[PDB]
């Protein structure tokens, strides 16, 4: 009688063991991706293009009469250019005159790979537009395709509807 | 995917019980999921119930204690509640929110489904056919469950509805004259019973084919509402996309109904009949009717909702509104329980409207229908004779009456009484039936054709 | 007379349903007693004692069927109706409360 | 909400204009040569409004003002009689009916208390059932028998009419309808049924000169 | 034509910039085009009741205003299709998507626009002629059974300016153009009619023509008339299938409409699976019932607006064909399911409840539903006539008759075909209760019966008297055992059994008894009642003294006659023609009278 | 008269159920009528049930389906619904809105009367002291009808209350040993019912003295609560201005009550019983009390407000509130109908509150009152005997009880049963009464004094 219970516990824990191992593979892959993105932000021209995009997308989502851009101190020269470009593009697209300032007193922690945060005039609304947040957001939304690519498709799934 | 950075708001207009009222929110959605961060670093989840312009109203899943109107931040996801589903999640145990509580990893999704889903297009619905045997004779040889029907277990409070539900999960399967799974959702379950389900499923080796959702009595009441939707959302994925048959057991729908009333009050809706929302009817149908067979696919979903009857009154809106939209009933009694009969299921008031199609040659055995009808009449007569005996005495009875009393006593002792760990297949249940029927001479078995008797009656 | 005259309540509803079940069981058990006496009576046809026993049992059965249960059913239906009437006045008051709250809120804006 | 019967004020007068135009169309359709002088006279009060361009609106005003015969019930009965006469001559279109018989049948209908429920109406409904069926019918023994028998039926109606009850026509109606309802799979029965007709017909060559 | 969403409080959506909107108009809310209706209006804002789930709807979403209120799309292609309660083709949704679900915000046109229909003009109309509402200007050839007549929409008239020539047209083309007071209207083959509006007729006529169902019971004793309204109980064991199939297969109506209101998924499947497999002989060919049927399918988890609207969608489709001159028979699978949907909406709108929790207007809605049935004189110059019958079922919770929905229905319908479960348990079909069932059209049909059959009326009167007496004698038999019982009562008891066994009972699974023509039904009853009278006279005229006739003498003496009477149901109308069956029944009548004659 | 031009508004504020709320209205008048046109040209009307400042609430009779907010055009007539009345309305058929539906012209008014009417000064109201001979023994004997009396028939769905009312219309005369103008309000009925009465009135040859108001089941439910007022307003013209004796029959008043209940719910008024307005009694009195003779004028109005009792519940608010207002009731039931007894009039729960003055010396026969009272005693006792005998059996009864069963059996078939065309006089009815009373010995006729028994009983 007790032998049956022992077999159940061994098989059930064995299933969890392999599932945890698969979750470690995903975790390690995401950590490697973060290191690869760190290598990207070490660039200059490619990173400035990312900043041009990130600032524009932040501004378009917040749509406030006044905005403050907060960034890592070492990235200020590049963000300055990104804001100067984002402003005339924003105004044309939205037809709203928004005063966009950069925060020169507070800066993002230097351990963040890169990206920006966008605050409204009273600093009560913030846009989580850093690179690490965007990567985590996309990695989860696209995760079903990661599963299949790495470990194979579900052989028992016949209808995708 | 959206690939749009999330907005986090620190603007709070006020907090009122379970609700947090936000301000200056950009294009909020109804039913949007948000996450709160309290000043102590504590995180909470919630869902937007009303969006009146920029005034979004969010119900917090956990308690609202500790939330202020100055520092608490609200992160919006930009989307609604969509459950990650996969085949691998079968064999896992989750809480009401869909999070693992079995020390395993988070589900690695194959897709994301809206838990509310859609109604199944009736043009592609297939009438129920084959049977799914439960292993419990009282509901295999008397009121079997067709492969596609929805038949509830009504019980009074205090009866062993949870022990039977667990037994069905351990024993249920196909007739076998690898493609069968059970999805079990317990709403409002107390800690002692929740442990019972988790441990009993793991120990007996059944977990490989069970997806278990536990929503505890002290868990958020809103999570109790999605719990049955998550269970069915998984069932729909497993059944219709992965070509397999799924048995879904929804335990304590009465506790769900109470959680639904709480949500209605949060919306300041005027209560309807007996305090319940006027839309309780469609809400139960929304859950119950996400089942059955579909054209062109080999999967199926069945349901066995289990409901506690308040004050043991079948008239109460909960069992009344349920039964009105389900196909028959199992009905667990109290007299059989007090007499120490397990399972305590009373065959006379029970009914399975689809049994006519569930059983018969090619699905169970040729004689299934005939044995059931004769046993039912014999039990009904035995009860009638027992009532007579109590008035006229034993000496006033004739031989035929004594045979019915012998059947009545041995029927309950051998056929209905089973034990929680004896698994009686459909063929053993019928053989037990014949052992009781061979008490009577052939001429008294009026409901069994002579051809059936000549084949099965002897030996 | 026409009703047992128990004040409408959920407690009274429960009692009447239990009382009705009891009356129905008594009717059936006495009917079976009568049927058993009738068979023995016809078989013999200590004879006059059976004719009196049948008339006495049938009279009691007839009263349950024609007097006592109808009265329980009328009482139960009365209780059910009165309970819905109480539910309605609660609904009415709650509706006006919700409307008054909405009116108060608009004035504050 | 004058709600005259089932119609409102505008609908009532619109239905009157429609029925008047319809009678004018039926009269020109049934008698394009204006040969049926007696029948036309019975409708002069509605035919006088024909052959004029009122763009609907001027005849509609005449109805509202009371210049047209705007009684809805009188028009309903009088219109039905004319279109039932059209069915009589239309359903036997392969054959010509004598003008004297057309007027005779007309007068018998006009005198009827309730033409819609008459045996005249039913007999025409059975005829149209039999003649509509044959409009799109495959070659086969059954359909050749029905087509041959229908041509005789149409020939006889053209000569006797419908109100003037005739045992010969009535018997042919029964045989045609009985064949029509007969199972398509059964061949021997429809063969014997047709042969019964051919041998029982009083003449020797029932179809000679009737069909090609 | 667009407004914007101002806010969502659940299933209720508040719109702004929606000044140009009418109450009970239609809107398509959000980017998924969710179906809903406008109920309350204030200023340029509107309160929208959304039928489907509102999850995901944002503030600022568009709202598209649709000028027409809830309406049914009427035109070619309606036949053979299965619709949602708000007129959404389920057979196209499941076939254009390859899905098993009804998509949220699904937008499939009620009638497909990719079919090239065969259209023939009336050939009587000319350009410049006058046409009015209800007039027929051409016929579409759909199938071998039902011609789909194209009528000018009601509330329209004028001079014809264009008539399409005969040819192949789809539902998006222009077939007729008419000008009224300088305003030109271009009409296709499809018309739209608000579902809550009653389609006008010229006049509403009395119903006098019987509804010729194939059952001996539910005809001889309890007649229904074309245009009449009846109710049928719907319980698991009542055997309602017999009426549904018998009515849809062999009825003398032209078009069958089956309306679900909000039943169990598996029950809707049973109807959808059975119907396509039903056939009937027509012109000697076996045709599918779906060529002259339309079906509306609604399960309990469908949007409540559809479950409530389903009943009116069905009857609107029914009236559409009524206006063609067809006789239409509509069955509502469960009017209790509809009443439940209606109560739910009243609850959502926080209306004060009335009797047993139902809306105060429950009775008014049911009364206006059934009033739409009846025999009518149609609109349009063709002077055609038609009718709509309703055979809606009732299934109150608990099986009681106290529920306002069943009580109100019984006060409205003129015929009640009360079914029972005990009869089904006894294997006696059709399962007709007899004592509860009634028909209030017996007087209306007396003119028909007198004109065509003459003896039917006294026979059905005697038959009910015999059956009622059989019930009345039940107490005497129980206390007696047919010993101390009059011989005349023995005739009543034993003959009543004969009636119950070999007349009122009918076995629809036998090829000879699939459909009993009326002339056969009255033939069978005539001989049984004639026997009854002969047996009563044989005993009564000889019961004085010395030499009397008893039932034991009659039964033993002429047992062959009782057998021949029982054998009468086996006269198969498919093989034995009207003359042969009548001839055989005449022979039994003569043999029967002579059998009694030999006793005197 | 009103010489100032009426104003037209496009200022609709909003629409809520059946109520259209206008703003910016100049000096709104309470209970004034507004005519409104929909964007498609449809014309509808309604009444202002509330005014406040510049706002007014209009209840639309035809309904609010299709009512716009921007294009809706409304005009205020400047007065209350005063309706045209003329003598030559007799022989015309109108709808529930007061418009002709017989293809005749509109009413060529002799005056305009306020549909709300005025209460008759009780000092000038003259007590009714004349009897109408209905020809029905069940009425003329035990529940006499006075001219000016209010007597509804309490009935139930399926019972021939329409035949009884029709019968009364033809054979209603006087006992003075006369052509009544009949106003028949057919509201909430099907076509066949309305056609039944219209055909019967023509069959009786009295159609030139009948004014019909029809509002059928498929007509608007709001017009159903002015139709009675339209009928009675015409009756008042005929009776009190033209000294014509008028009989006003209102068909199932329950359709009035249901139409009123719908309005009460729509306006969120205080309910009383079964959801009906707490003012239902006052509203019914406004309709019912438009009856009776007036001193100094030779006219009268007699009412027969027949009503259907929901579920045969004699305590339902409709028959209850009516019973409090009208001078008794005739009341039919199913126990008589189910035995093919016509008319199925049950005298026991019935009464006529004016009978005591309309019978006796100088009116009918001096023994009238005595015969009625004893028949009531004997009939009720016979019913009591059946209630006992159903349990105790015939053998438990004595000769004193069998007499009441003999009376009861002969009473129902001789006194109540008549037939649709059996017209008995009041004198014949009393003679029949005596024939039944002579079943008992003098000593048992305890409601009749010996000063009456000694004269009439011996015969």
């Amino acid at each position: 009688q007790q032998k049956k219970i022992q077999m159940s516990n061994l098989m059930n824990q064995a299933r969890l063991k392999v599932l945890r191992a698969r979750d470690d593979l995903i975790t390690d892959l995401l950590n490697e991706a973060k290191q690869r993105l760190s290598k990207v932000v070490k660039d200059t021209t490619r990173y400035q293009v990312l900043l041009d995009g990130l600032v524009l997308q932040g501004l378009y989502q917040l749509l406030e009469p006044r905005m403050i851009v907060r960034c890592r101190k070492q990235d200020f020269p590049l963000v300055k250019a990104a804001v100067q470009k984002a402003i005339p593009m924003y105004k044309i697209a939205t037809k709203k005159d928004v005063d966009v300032q950069i925060d020169l007193e507070a800066y993002l922690p230097e351990d963040i790979a890169g990206g920006v945060e966008i605050y409204n005039g009273d600093r009560k609304i913030k846009v989580s537009n850093t690179l690490e947040s965007r990567l985590d957001l996309i990695a989860q939304q696209m995760m079903p395709e990661v599963r299949g690519a790495l470990f194979g498709a579900n052989a028992n799934r016949k209808f995708l509807d | 995917y959206l690939s749009q950075p999330r907005l986090t708001y620190k603007t709070v207009s006020g907090v009122n019980g379970p609700l947090v009222i936000l301000d200056h929110v950009k294009f909020p959605r109804y039913a949007e999921i948000v996450h709160l961060t309290l000043p102590d670093g504590t995180k909470r989840s919630g869902q937007v119930l009303e969006v009146s312009g920029s005034k979004a109203v969010v119900q917090v899943f956990e308690g609202t204690s500790g939330i202020d109107a100055k520092k608490t931040s609200c992160e919006f996801t930009g989307d609604i509640l969509r459950t990650p589903v996969s085949e691998d999640m079968l064999g896992r145990v989750f809480n009401g929110s869909g999070k693992p509580i079995d020390r395993g990893p988070v589900v690695l999704a194959e897709d994301f489904l809206d838990i509310m889903g859609q109604p199944i297009n009736p043009q592609c619905r297939i009438y129920p056919e084959e049977m799914i045997q439960t292993g419990i004779s009282a509901i295999d040889g008397m009121n079997s469950i067709a492969r596609g029907q929805k038949i509830p277990i009504f019980s009074a409070a205090g009866l062993p509805h949870n022990e039977i539900a667990a037994q069905i999960c351990r024993q249920a399967g196909l007739v076998k004259k690898e493609n069968f799974a059970i999805v079990f959702a317990a709403m409002g379950v107390n800690m002692e019973t929740a442990r019972f389900f988790k441990s009993d499923f793991e120990e007996n080796g059944s977990m490989d084919n069970v997806c278990l959702f536990l929503n505890l009595a002290n868990d958020p009441t809103i999570e109790r509402i999605i719990t049955p939707r998550l269970a069915l959302t998984t069932a729909e994925f497993l059944a219709y996309q992965c070509e397999k048959h799924v048995l879904v057991i929804l335990t304590d729908m009465s506790s769900y109904a109470e959680a639904l009333r709480e949500v209605s009050a949060a919306r300041e809706e005027v209560p309807g009949r007996r305090g319940f929302p006027g839309y309780m009817y469609t809400d139960l149908a929304t859950i119950y009717e996400r089942a059955g067979r579909v054209e062109g696919r080999n999967g199926s979903i069945t349901q066995i909702p289990i409901l506690t009857m308040p004050n043991d009154d079948i008239t109460h809106p909960i069992p009344d509104l349920t039964g009105y939209i389900t196909e028959g009933q199992i009905y667990v009694d109290r007299q059989l329980h007090n007499r120490q009969i397990y399972p305590p299921i009373n065959v006379l008031p029970s009914l399975s409207r689809l049994m006519k199609s569930a059983i018969g040659e090619g699905m169970t055995r040729k004689d299934h229908a005939d044995v059931s009808n004769q046993l039912y009449a014999c039990y009904a007569i035995g009860k009638d004779v027992q009532a007579m005996k109590a008035v006229v005495g034993e000496e006033a009875l004739t031989s035929d009456d004594l045979l019915y009393l012998e059947f009545l006593q041995k029927f309950e002792k051998n056929f209905i009484t089973q034990g929680p760990y004896e698994n009686r297949t459909v063929y053993e249940t019928l053989d037990i039936g014949w052992q009781l029927l061979r008490i009577f001479p052939k001429e008294m078995l009026k409901r069994i054709p002579q051809s059936t008797l000549s084949e099965f009656y002897p030996r | 007379k026409d009703r047992i005259e128990i004040f409408p309540s959920r407690m009274a509803q429960t009692i009447m349903k239990a009382r009705l079940k009891g009356a129905q069981t008594g009717r059936n058990l006495l009917k079976k007693k009568s049927d058993a006496l009738t068979l023995r009576f016809r078989q013999i046809l200590s004879f006059v004692t059976l004719d009196e026993a049948i008339k006495i049992t049938n009279r009691r059965v007839n009263a349950i069927e024609h007097v006592i249960i109808p009265r329980i059913e009328r009482t139960l239906a009365y209780i059910i109706t009165e309970l819905d009437e109480r539910e309605r006045e609660e609904f009415y008051r709650l509706k006006k409360i919700q409307e008054k709250k909405k009116i108060i809120k608009e004035k504050s804006e | 909400g004058i709600k005259m019967g089932g119609l409102t004020s505008e609908q009532y007068h619109s239905q009157v204009v429609g029925k008047i135009g319809y009678i004018a169309r039926c009269m020109q359709t049934i008698d394009p040569e204006n040969n049926l002088k007696k029948i036309r006279e019975d409708y002069q009060d509605v035919l006088i409004w024909a052959e004029k361009n009122y763009r609907f609106e001027e005849i509609l005003e005449a109805s509202k003002s009371g210049k047209c015969p705007n009684d809805l019930d009188a028009l309903s009965r009088r219109s039905l009689i004319l279109q039932e006469l059209l069915r009589l001559v239309s359903s036997i279109s392969p054959f010509k009916m004598k003008l004297d018989l057309i007027e005779s049948q007309y007068e018998k209908m006009k005198q009827h208390v309730n033409l819609w429920k008459s045996d005249y109406h039913v007999k025409l409904n059975q005829l149209n059932q039999l003649t509509d069926y044959l409009k799109n019918a495959a070659p086969t023994p059954k359909n050749n028998f029905l087509r041959a028998m229908t041509s005789v039926l149409q020939m006889q109606i053209a000569q006797y009419g419908i109100t003037e009850d005739n045992e010969g026509i009535n018997q042919l109606f029964k045989l045609g309808l009985h064949l029509l309802a007969m199972a398509n799979e059964k061949i021997d029965e429809q063969y014997h049924l047709f042969k019964g007709y051919v041998k029982d017909q009083p003449e020797e060559s029932p179809f000679e000169g009737i069909l090609p | 034509t667009f407004g914007y969403v101002h806010g969502v409080s659940g299933p209720v959506v508040t719109a702004c910039d929606m000044a140009g909107a009418a109450m009970y108009e239609l809107v398509r809310v959000g980017h998924s085009e969710l179906v809903g209706e406008i109920i309350r209006l204030e200023g340029d804002m509107a309160t929208i009741q959304v039928y489907e789930e509102t999850s995901g709807v944002s503030v600022g979403d568009p709202v598209l205003r649709t000028g027409k209120p809830l309406s049914v799309e009427l035109g070619p292609g309606i036949m053979g299709a299965i619709f949602d309660g708000i007129q959404r083709p389920l057979s196209d949704i499941s076939s254009q998507t390859q899905s098993i679900y009804i998509p949220r915000g699904v937008n499939v046109s009620a009638l497909s626009r990719d079919i090239k229909w065969e259209f023939i003009p009336s050939k009587n109309l000319r350009v410049g002629s006058h046409i009015t509402g209800g007039d027929i200007y051409g016929i579409v050839n759909e199938n071998s059974l039902i011609k789909h007549k194209i009528m000018l929409p009601p509330r329209s008239r004028g001079s014809v300016t264009y008539i399409a020539p005969p040819g192949n047209y789809d539902a998006s083309d222009v077939v007729l153009e008419l000008e009224f007071e300088g305003v030109k209207e271009k009409l296709s083959m499809v018309q739209v009619w608000p579902v809550r509006q009653v389609r006008p007729v010229t006049e509403k006529l009395p119903a006098n023509h019987p509804l010729l169902t194939g059952q001996r019971v539910l005809d001889a004793l309890f007649p229904c008339v074309q245009g009449g309204t009846t109710a049928i109980p719907g319980a698991f064991g009542c055997g309602k299938t017999v009426i549904s199939q018998s009515l849809s297969k062999y009825s003398n109506s032209d078009v069958i409409i089956y309306v679900g209101c909000g039943e169990r998924g598996n029950e809707m499947s049973e109807v959808l699976r059975d119907f396509p497999e039903l056939t009937m002989e027509v012109d000697g060919k076996v045709e599918s019932i779906m060529k002259r049927t339309a079906l509306v399918a609604n399960t309990s988890n469908m949007p409540v607006a559809a479950r409530e609207a389903s009943i009116y969608t069905g009857i609107t489709l029914s009236e559409y064909f009524r206006d063609m001159g067809y006789h239409v028979s509509m069955m509502a699978d469960s009017t209790s399911r509809w009443a439940e949907a209606l109560r739910e909406i009243s609850g959502r709108l926080a209306e004060m409840p009335a009797d047993s929790g139902y809306p105060a207007y429950l009775g008014a809605r049911l009364a206006s539903f059934y009033e739409r049935a009846g025999r009518v004189k149609c609109l349009g110059n063709p002077e055609r006539e038609g009718s709509v019958s309703i055979v809606g079922a009732v299934s109150p919770p608990g099986g009681d008759f106290s529920d306002p929905v069943t009580s109100a229905t019984l006060g409205i319908v003129q015929v009640f075909w009360g079914l029972d479960k005990k009869l089904a348990q006894r294997k006696h079909f059709p399962s007709v209760n007899w004592l509860i069932s009634y028909s209030k059209y017996m007087r209306a049909l007396d003119e028909y019966y007198d004109k065509h059959f003459t003896e039917f009326v006294p026979l059905r009167t005697k038959a009910k008297e015999i059956l009622q007496e059989e019930e009345d004698l039940a107490e005497i038999v129980q206390l007696v055992g047919k010993a101390s019982l009059a011989e005349t009562d023995k005739i009543t008891l034993e003959v009543a059994k004969l009636i119950k066994d070999d007349f009122l009972q009918q076995n629809g699974y036998t090829p000879y008894d699939r459909f009993c023509p009326f002339y056969k039904t009255v033939g069978m009853l005539s001989n049984m009642i004639s026997f009854y009278d002969m047996a009563r006279r044989a005993v009564e005229t000889t019961a004085q003294s010395d030499n009397k006739i008893t039932w034991s003498i009659i039964r033993e003496h002429m047992g062959e006659i009782l057998y021949k009477l029982s054998s009468m149901k086996f006269k198969d109308p498919v093989k034995d023609g009207e003359a042969k069956i009548k001839a055989d029944y005449a022979q039994l009548l003569e043999d029967m009278q002579n059998a009694f004659r030999s006793l005197e």
